[PDB]
Formats: structure tokens, C-alpha cells, sequence
């Protein structure tokens, strides 16, 4: 955890984070892939567009986990 | 940011879709114009990020690319397929090339065109046949493809798919109402190339749907290719359709018989004395008015056999192997030609069983005869060329004599030959420039084989002289390398390369012999090169010196004899002394050095600057230029 | 009006009940039942609309029916189930056969006949244990039923609810008072067929209700049944009983880690060494009057070991894991017997997999045995021989030898097994005479294929001979295909059907090599079929004569040369010089066409419509009967 | 004819697709065609349940 780095892991960690979530989710152990995702949307700051973008880039039942797995209200 | 643009073009190559939409946080519309630009020689060729991304096969990076973002689908490509570098090569030529159903079906639908022009112009139907696909061929032309465009050559899609096996692409692209008369400007009219690799299915299926036999430009039917090709059962479809017209089918299987009896693919002897049994026994079916096979001069390369006029002749001859294989190549000349390309193949190999059990004298006829066909033709004949050198190498090797009328006609094609190479390369701009370059090389390479092979002979008085002319010809061309060298120094080096077969027994450069006869023969002794080298200096850079002691004392007594000037003084600045790297050749060359007055004193006034420009005669400024 | 009834099922499939309402609406009530009494041939079957309604379940058309016109649900049908057919089946048989309580539950109270028999004599309890619904045996007990109905093979529904695991439709029979131990024609019980399925708490079930073993028509106890498959759990509960002796735990236990070594389902090693070893520590932990198993010849096949005669044997062959399986081969073939049915099938297995490790010299053997000791058993061996023809294809495409030996053996095998075919076939009037037909027609397939392997492969003199040998017994006795084909007309005919597998890239047909075989042999090649087509007949129609020439071309001559008459015309008057497909074959045929004046003279007798009848010798009648 | 064999074939069809009511109506149509209401409505009890077949009872009269 970069506990909000000034501009380094904003850029560097949210990559390695995602990258991690991706072939986490590849390889199906896709648990641990939406904890990185979660991680590594947290770290960029700025989730807007991810929010839909990342929103169609997955199977749906991937969608209702990913929705339980994220209280970030 | 080329770090960047690497980072995203890796994510979209990869098919690192997450990555890439961590690399698309909230970037600059001008960036992603940058990305968009970003063709960047990966590779060594052109493409795009969009290109890659139907390269590759992953919907959902296309998905990213477009659906969501901006970017466009015509750029600079290539595809390489069959080295098929193309300029131009969109996202739907390339996806249509790799059979990517989703990402093709996801391009056409969104708009993307779909009858994109490449610089050779063929659509991504045309590789979509190349690839096979049914669906790929089926959307694409329900939505809106045209199946006119063809190839630079005039290759239509139908002749592409035919060439392949894909049966189903060729009946639903006949299905759309193509029609199979598309005569390409080669020569091609849509079922030769289904009659190459015997897709039986699809010659059927071109026959069903009005076939239409049409001869090519080459003057061979449909038919022929089949029988030259060695397919049996498209010959037997081929014989099915349309006109039997019974000269066609008789000449048809007679060539069957000869493409069986000479080719290294299939080699069923019996068949062939099957086949020719079919040919002869139809000749002679009717009985009352028989066509009969006309007359041909017994060509002394296959013997004096003059074809098989009566089934007697075939009888006699069934089980006389060597003779079947001259009637098949008799056979091969009267119905095929001889000025086609397809005559010249099944000889060489005929001659290559003769040249392996050591029965040199047909092999060099044969082989001799299939030369002066190519060199009539104006095909490429260079692999032949050193073919001849390697069998003349190994027929020396093997304590055997070589005939001098065979070295003088192999060097006589090979003068003509060059200066064909020489004209392809002052003529041929920019598309084959590099390859007749090449061409230029190994023929020189193989004309100074074969000068060898001829001093390494027992050669006779007047056609040695014949030889001698030749060569004073091909010097008298004045023949360039890509290196700039002359003959003379291809023949002074060690460099120059040696051919990997039995020319390594008698090609052993620099000989003394080869040198001899080259400069006795009358030649630019003092060629200096471009990279500013002479022959002397050639054999001055030889680290070999004291293995060919007598044939280097021969090389520099015969230059010093014979011009080559022993002061050169290249434009590095070293004299031909100095370059010597032996005490051996140092020594030789003092030994042979002459006293000359006004070239130590030209030493002294080159590097203690005087101006000669017009103070000394302009001959006497190419003396230095020389220097 | 068949028709009506067939689209009353289709709409009563689909379960509208309103339509079939409206098409009773206008018409007769008696001749409406009739129209309703059956369907026609429609699906394989020519059933009642309401017993196949049933079938299907749709209850709802079942009510409307029956409560509007109260037709008798006894009108049987040809209804099809399990795959075959079996009529005289009544509705509620087959909605118990599916299962449906309400459909049974309202036609046993509409009024039926509980107990109604099949052609099999399937009570509708029968159909209800079958399917396994506690609820619809239930209700067939609640209007009371037989227990003892005959099958074909006079089964019980024991043994019916042994093959499933329905343990409380088992529970709920005997308690009904049925006996357990109700023999079937093969000596088959329900201890048999739970042991032969593994459902443990069924056979305890059985013995609570005091079930007694009982030997079968091989001879075996249940406990063996059930080491004749892999069912460990089984094994150990009737070894609970402790009614049986030590020396019987020992071959049953034994036999299950034989059983464990060479099955499909499971092939655990790991376990098969445990109860070996097991069975081994009983057998040695007697000390004084220790008891050993008997003494067993090495048969070659079986590899050249014996079983086990001390405790470090297996102890150390427990690594050794191809020979374990050979060790629980022989230990299962010693026992068992070689009359089981079940012996064979695993050597085949074990066959099979050393099929796929490409090590055929132990596939031949272990094969080989597997077909002697099905022979022996007189049993069905079509499938088997296949095998032996498919491998054997594999090893002739795979570039190596066959061991001609084998070869014999197999050929030996094939000719016997058609003896007892043609046999088979002569005495079997209806009960599988057409599966007694295409097991003759397979068989003769096969016999051909091993002969064109036979022919591919290198034999030797002895080889030669052996191998003639057995097609010289085999075409004295003539075999004589469903349409009429001897062996000379199925080597020849290019219908001849070649199996799926690796066979089609070996023999083909026609092939020169087996027709020549054939011949010199000693095969009659004057042989007509039952249409009248003679061997030339079959030869001279001929689709692709150029594609494969040189077969064509052996064949017509070793045929012609074998003295088949080229006049000898068909039922239809048609010469062997006609039908052909291809002038190759008109000229082929002709060339060697040797004219007779007598030929032409019987040409002469039919063409002048000559009187032939009652005027000439019965054996130039005959003559005149080839043309 | 097949119009008013339509009306029963989809009638009962659209009591599976969940329109009761409108199924019932659009059977009714069919009930008006036929000319034997004695024998009809008894057949109509037993395809369907009374209770629902008490509402199709109304439609024909009315």
C-alpha cells in the first residue's frame, strides 16, 4: 500500500496493480485480480472513466462480484 | 513519448487490454493522435497500434481502440505473409489475413470499409481466400464486397482460393456469380492454379459451374499443366468435360507419361510405360485413319532415339529404364515445347540420377541441353551454371577428364548469361535490382569455377583457344562486383567465396593457373577497386602465405610482368609494401620492385603537398589520382 | 384416416388438448376410435395416439380424451423403448416407463389391465421398477400385481431395480414377499446384478431380507461377479458375511485386484498391488499347512510368467507396472476360466493401450490370445477381427513389418469364424438374421482387408504358402455376400465399403494385388453375382480408370488370363465389353480380347432369336446361358 | 374452418403465454362459431379449470 504517494506509485503501482489484477483474472483466479483492480483504482485518483471503461472489459457474472467487492461509497 | 507509445503499443500487441485502459487515464486528445501515429518501425516494418491489435486477435482491444475511443483503420501495414512487405495494409486486410471472426465481423459493423486498396492492390477478400475462411468470405461479401478487384498480376480471389484447397470458399465465391474466366495477365484462367496441388474438389466444382478451358499465355492447356504437373486425377477430370477431342486426351496422357517418367515427386516407371502403353494403344485404336505423332530430329542430348513411332518400339523399350527416361523427356519436348519454363525441370534431374552413378557423359549432354533451352528462354540460369561447376569439379576430382566443346559452350552461356545479369542490373530499377545484383555475383563467382575447371584440364589446342576467346570476351564486359572488384581480383584473393559442394577439391583461390590464363589473356591489371585496393594489394592482405608458395610466386612474377604498378599507394595511404603482413611476400615484392625515378619521386611529392592541377599533365594527374 | 391419428400425437406432443377437442367435434364416436385406434409408420412406431401420448407424459391430453369417449386403453401399438422396439405394449406400460404417476394413477382408475404383457411380457411394474418411481410402484402394488412375470429371459424386477440403484424400490419389493433369489435363464440372481452395478446398500438390503448366493450359468458366485468387475466395496460386504470359506476370499479378493489392473473405468495400480499383496499375506500367513495357488504354463501371449509363488515376487515386481497388468491377466485367466465372457475384454484393453504406446509386438500377442479365447467360446468375434485389420493397417502405414505368422493365425481365425457364420446364418430363421447378415458382410470385409495387408507386407516362402493356404479354404467354401457378390467381386467392386479407421489409407479397393492373389490361389473367376454381373462386369465400369491406371490395367490382365469370358454377358444381356464407363476400359478389355468363333456363334444363337430350347446339350445350354 | 380452429389453438396458447383474460377472449370468437353448445362447454370444463372456465362460461352468452 503507497498511502497516497505524491506522483511515483499514483502512476507506477496503479500500472503494477492492474497489470497483477489482469492476469489474475487470465489466469481465473480472479479474487485476488479485484483486489488489485480495487487496489490500483484507488492508487490512480481518478476513476471516472475506468468506471465504465473497466466496466466492459469483463464477463458480467465478473460485474456482480466486482459491485459486491467494491463498498467504496 | 516514445515510452509511452511503446507502453500502449505493447498493451495493444499483447492484448494487455487493462493495461492499455490504464494507460488511457485521462490522456491528451493530441497523445492519442500521437498513439494513433505511432507506425515507429516496430519490427522493421510499418503498423499501427490498430493494425496490431487485428494482428494479434483480441476483440476486446479492437473493442477498446474503437468502439470507445478514436482511432482510424487505414495505415501503412505489412503483412508478410509470403514476404509480402505491402504498403498500405489496413486493420481489415491484416484481421481478414489472420481469420479473426469477431474482430472482422466487429470492424464491418461498426463502418469501417470493407474494400480497402492496398499497393497491391487486393482486397481483404482476396486474403481472406488466402486464409480459407467460409464466414469471414460470407460476411464480407453479403456485406458489400466486390469480387472484381484482383492482384497487381490480375490474381483474382477465385484463383487465390483455387490454389488452396479451400473447396467451400471457392463454391460460395462461383456462388456469388464470379465468373471462372478471369484470365489473369500471367496467364492463369482460374483452374491451372486448382490444377497445381490437385485439389481434385475444386477442379470439379469449376467444371460443374461452366468451366470453360481456356489455353494461357504460355500456350498449354489446362490439361497439360495437369499431366506436367503429375496429378493423375485432375488429368482424368480435365479429360472428362467439355471437348474429349481425342487428339487433346492422346497428347494428354502422353504427357502424363513423360511428367511421371522424369520427375523426383513421383517416379512410378511402370506407370509411365502405363501411361505411354494408353497413348499408343489410342494412336492405334481405329485402326483405318490414325493420327500418328509427327517427326522430330533425335536431339543427341536424349540419344539418337527417335521418339517411339510403333507399340513394337514401347514393347521393345518396356523394360529398358534409361530409354524410357529419353522417351519421357522426348516426349516432355514435343508436347510441352521447348520454350516453356515447365521443359527445363524434369532434364536437370535426369541428369542428376546420371550424375550420381558417375555416368558423367549423358549427364553433361543432358544437362548441357537443358542449359541452351534456359539460355533460349532467357530464363534465370545461374543454379545451373553452378550445378555445372560442381559436376565438373567432382568429374576432376574423380581422375576423369573433361571435355573441352563442353567447358567451351558452358562458358560461352555463361558469358551471355552475365551480360544478361549486367543488363538486369543497369535496367531494373528499383524491384529486383538487389536480387540481379546477386545474380551478377554468383555468376561471377561460377565463370571464375569454370576458368578454373578449364586450366585444370587436358585440354586441346583450338578449343582451349575457343575458351581463351570467350574469357577475352567476358573481360573485354569489364565485370563489376558489389564490392567493386575486377576478375583478377576475385582471382588473386582468398576471400572469394567457394561453392560448398566439390568445387572445394579444385576452387582453392587464389590459383596460379586461373591467374595465368586471366592475364594472359589481356585484362585491367591495374583495377583498383572501390574501397581502393589493387591485386597486389589483394594478395599482400593473404594470411596463408607459405601453403602456395609456388602459386604465389606465379601471381606476382606474372603481375610484375604484366603491369601492376608495385608503388600503388592506395587511398589509405599505404603503400603496396607496407599492406604485406609476411616477410615472405615484403621480400617478393622488393625482390620484383624495379627502379623507377619518376614514382619515388612521385612518394616524395604526395605527402609533401604540390599542386598538379593543370601544372602537370591530366594524364600524369590520373597517375596520381592512381597513387 | 391414419394421417388424423399421426397429427392428433403431434398435437398431442405439444400437449394441446383444445385442438384434439375441435377434431372430435364433427365426427362419428365409433369411427372417430378408430380413427384413433393407431397411428401410422411414423417414428418407428405404428402405436395408439393415447399410449404414446402417454408416453410422452402430456397428462392433460390423456383426461380429455379418456373422460370425453372412454376408448379402451388396451388397443396396443408397435411402441418403441430403449432404444429397440418392443410391441404389444399398453399405454400405461409406457407412461410408466417414462414415469408419470398422474398419467397411471388416472388410467388405472379410467380401467385397465395391471398386469398386461408385452411381447417381452413387460408388466407396467415391470416399467415402473425400471424407471424407479417409488410413488408409481406404489400405486401399481395399491391395485395389486404379479412379482414372477417372465421377461424374454424371465427377469425380475429384482434384478431390473439391481441394475439402477432405486434401494427403496428394492426395499419396498421385498418387502412385498419377493424372493431374491428368483433365477433367471442365465443363472443370473439379484445378488448377481447388484454385485455386477456396486450399490452396497442394496446387498446388504438383500441379505437383511436373507438372500442366499447361488452360482450363474458361467458358474460364479455373486462375490466373483463382482471381482469380475471393479467394484472393491462390494467385495469386503459379502466377505462381511463370513459364510464363505478362506480359500474362496482368496480368489475373490485376488480376482479384484486382477480386475483393478486391466479395466477401462479404473486402472489404479496403487490398489491392484495392495490386494495382490493382501490376497499373498493371507495366503503365506498359514505357516504350517500353508495352501498355494496351482501351477499354470506360461502361455507365450501372456508374456513367459508365472503368478506368484513367494511373497517377494510381487513384493518386487510392484514397480514393474506392465507387469503387474500381465500378472493380473493370468491370475484372472486361471480362474475365471477361459469360457467367461468377461476374460477377453480386458486383454483386448490392455491390447488397446499398447496400441497407443505404438508397441505392437505384445498387441499382436495379447490380441491374438483374446481371439483364441473368444473362439473357443463360439462368440461373436466380427468386431475383434476388425481390430486385427485396423492394426495391422497402422503397421503398414507406419513403415514396419508385419509378422506374417500372425498374419496366418489371424487368417486362420477369419476363415473359421466364417464357418460358423455361414452356419450361424443357415440356422438362424428371424431372431438376428439381418445383424447375422452384416456380421457376415463385415467379416468378409475383413478378410479381404487382411489379405491386402498380407499382400503389402514381406512374406516369405512359408509365409506365402500359409497364408494361400487359408484363402484356398476359404474360397472352396464359397461365401456368398447379401446381394450375391463372391470374394472375387468384392476385391474388385470399389463400393466395397473400408472401415473408418486407419484401413482406408492401406486397402483400398480394387486392388491389383489381392485380385492376383485371389486368382492364382485358386479362386473361380467365371463366378456371376445374383444380378448376373460377372467379375469382368464389375471391373470394366470403373469411375476413375486414369486416376489409378496401373491397377486397372493388372487387374483386367490377371483376370482375363485367369479365362473369364469376355462375352460372358449379365441377366440383362449386356457383354463385359460394354458397361463401361471410360473408352480406357473398352481398350483395355479388347486388346486382350482373344476371338473365339464358338463366342460368336452363341453372339449369333440369341441375336436370331434361334430356338435354343429343347434342342442342344445342357452343357452348351449353359454356355449359351453365359451369354 | 382453420380461422376458427386458430382461435382454440391460440386461445389456449396465449393461457400459457399469461394473457388468461385476453386468451379467453380470444377463444371466444372460436365458441361463437360452433353450433353445438351443449356438447362444447362441457369439454371446456376439463382442459382448464372450472374457475377459469366459469369466466369463459360468461363470454359466449354475452
Amino acid at each position: 500500500l503507497p498511502d497516497l504517494k505524491d506522483a511515483e506509485a499514483v502512476q507506477k503501482f496503479f500500472l503494477e496493480e492492474i497489470q497483477l489484477g489482469e492476469e489474475l483474472l487470465a489466469q481465473g483466479e480472479y479474487e485476488k485480480g479485484v483486489d488489485h483492480l480495487t487496489n490500483a483504482i484507488a492508487v490512480c485518483g481518478q476513476p471516472q472513466q475506468l468506471l465504465q471503461v473497466l466496466q466492459q472489459t469483463l464477463p458480467p457474472p465478473v460485474f456482480q462480484m466486482l459491485l459486491t467487492k467494491l463498498p467504496t461509497i | 513519448m516514445e515510452g509511452l507509445a511503446g507502453y500502449v503499443y505493447k498493451a495493444a500487441s499483447e492484448g494487455k487490454v487493462l493495461t492499455l485502459a490504464a494507460l488511457l487515464l485521462n490522456r491528451s486528445e493530441s497523445d492519442i493522435r500521437y498513439l494513433l501515429g505511432y507506425v515507429s518501425q516496430q519490427g522493421g516494418q510499418r503498423s499501427t497500434p490498430l493494425i496490431i491489435a487485428a494482428r494479434n486477435g483480441h476483440a476486446k482491444v479492437v473493442r477498446l481502440l474503437l468502439e470507445h475511443y478514436r482511432v482510424q483503420t487505414q495505415q501503412t501495414g505489412t503483412v508478410r505473409f509470403d514476404g509480402y512487405v505491402i504498403d498500405g495494409a489496413t486493420a481489415l486486410w491484416c484481421a481478414a489475413g489472420a481469420g479473426h471472426f469477431e474482430v472482422v465481423k466487429l470492424l464491418v459493423s461498426h463502418g469501417a470499409n470493407v474494400n480497402h486498396t492496398t499497393v497491391t492492390n487486393s482486397t481483404p477478400l482476396r486474403a481472406a481466400c488466402f486464409d480459407g475462411r467460409l464466414d469471414i468470405v460470407k460476411y464480407l461479401v453479403e456485406n458489400n464486397a466486390n469480387i472484381s478487384i484482383a492482384n497487381k498480376y490480375d490474381n483474382t480471389c477465385l484463383m487465390i482460393a483455387a490454389y488452396k484447397g479451400h473447396t467451400d470458399v471457392v463454391r460460395y465465391l462461383l456462388e456469388q456469380r464470379a465468373d471462372p474466366n478471369a484470365k489473369a495477365h500471367c496467364g492463369a484462367t482460374a483452374l491451372h492454379f486448382a490444377a497445381e496441388a490437385g485439389h481434385i474438389d475444386i477442379v470439379k466444382e469449376l467444371i460443374k459451374w461452366r468451366a470453360a478451358i481456356v489455353v494461357n499465355g504460355h500456350g498449354m492447356t489446362p490439361l497439360k499443366v495437369a499431366a506436367e504437373s503429375c496429378k493423375a486425377d485432375v488429368v482424368e477430370l480435365l479429360l472428362s468435360h467439355a471437348d474429349c477431342d481425342r487428339r487433346s486426351r492422346i497428347e494428354a496422357l502422353e504427357l502424363l507419361g513423360a511428367s511421371f517418367a522424369n520427375d523426383r515427386e513421383n517416379y512410378d516407371i511402370i506407370k509411365t510405360y502405363h501411361y505411354l502403353y494408353l497413348a499408343m494403344l489410342e494412336r492405334f485404336q481405329d485402326g483405318d485413319n490414325i493420327l500418328e505423332k509427327e517427326v522430330l530430329p533425335p536431339i543427341h542430348a536424349y540419344g539418337n532415339r527417335t521418339e517411339c513411332r510403333n507399340p513394337q518400339e514401347l514393347e521393345s523399350i518396356r523394360q529398358d529404364r534409361d530409354a524410357l527416361h529419353m522417351e519421357g523427356l522426348i516426349v516432355r519436348e514435343r508436347i510441352l515445347g521447348a520454350d516453356n519454363i515447365d521443359v527445363s525441370h524434369p532434364i536437370i534431374y535426369r541428369g542428376a540420377v546420371y550424375a550420381d552413378n558417375m555416368e558423367f557423359e549423358q549427364c553433361i549432354k543432358l544437362w548441357l541441353h537443358a542449359l541452351h533451352l534456359r539460355q533460349k528462354g532467357n530464363r534465370n540460369t545461374h543454379k545451373d551454371l553452378l550445378r555445372f561447376a560442381q559436376v565438373f569439379s567432382q568429374m576432376i576430382h574423380l581422375n576423369e577428364t573433361v571435355k573441352a566443346p563442353d567447358i567451351e559452350c558452358v562458358l560461352r552461356c555463361s558469358v551471355l548469361e552475365i551480360e544478361q545479369s549486367m543488363n538486369r542490373v543497369k535496367n531494373i530499377s528499383d524491384a529486383d535490382v538487389h536480387n540481379a545484383m546477386d545474380n551478377y555475383e554468383c555468376n561471377l563467382y561460377t565463370f571464375l569455377y569454370l576458368v578454373c575447371i578449364s586450366t585444370k584440364t587436358q585440354c586441346s589446342e583450338e578449343d582451349q583457344c575457343k575458351i581463351n576467346k570467350q574469357i577475352y570476351n567476358l573481360i573485354h564486359l569489364d565485370p563489376r562486383t558489389r564490392e567493386g572488384f575486377t576478375l583478377l581480383h576475385l582471382a588473386v584473393n582468398s576471400n572469394t567465396p567457394v561453392d560448398d559442394f566439390h568445387t572445394n577439391d579444385v576452387c582453392s583461390f587464389p590459383n596460379a593457373l586461373v591467374t595465368k590464363l586471366l592475364l594472359d589473356c589481356g585484362a585491367e591489371v591495374n583495377a583498383v577497386d572501390n574501397e581502393g585496393n589493387s591485386a597486389l594489394h589483394i594478395i599482400v592482405q593473404y594470411n596463408r602465405p607459405i601453403s602456395d608458395f609456388l602459386t604465389l610466386h606465379s601471381i606476382i612474377i606474372s603481375l610484375v610482368e604484366a603491369g601492376a604498378h608495385t608503388d600503388m599507394t592506395n587511398k589509405q595511404n599505404k603503400t603496396p609494401l607496407d599492406k604485406s603482413t609476411t616477410g615472405v611476400s615484403e621480400i617478393l615484392l622488393k625482390t620484383q620492385m624495379k627502379m623507377s625515378l619518376k614514382c619515388l619521386a612521385a612518394r616524395a611529392v604526395r605527402a609533401n603537398d604540390i599542386n598538379y592541377q593543370d601544372q602537370i599533365p591530366r594524364t600524369l594527374e590520373e597517375f596520381v589520382g592512381f597513387h
